[PDB]
């Protein structure tokens, strides 16, 4: 029909790249900080 | 790909976040096994 069905389907995957870019971000903040507390114990 | 009905500007973008969203929720599933990879290390002492 319209571009309107397809930007429908864009304007969703866009709204998951904002949460995915959001939690690759907090597990990457976590691995982060979860390799420190660990190294200073288990390697020192 | 877009030769008629949606317009070309649009189904560019389209193919570009789909791969992006592909390729981050791959990254996110990579993140979890870092994750646990990390947990595995704080297992010893």
């Amino acid at each position: 029909m319209d571009s309107k069905e397809d930007e429908e389907r864009y304007q969703k995957l866009v709204t998951e790249n904002e949460q995915l870019q959001r939690l690759i971000t907090q597990k990457e903040e976590k691995i982060r900080v979860l390799r420190q507390r660990l190294v200073e114990r288990g390697d020192a | 790909g877009p030769l008629g009905s949606s317009v070309s500007e649009l189904e560019q973008r389209l193919r570009d976040v789909k791969n992006t969203n592909s390729r981050f929720r791959k990254a996110l599933m990579e993140k979890e096994n870092e994750l646990q990879a990390l947990i595995r290390k704080l297992g010893p002492e």
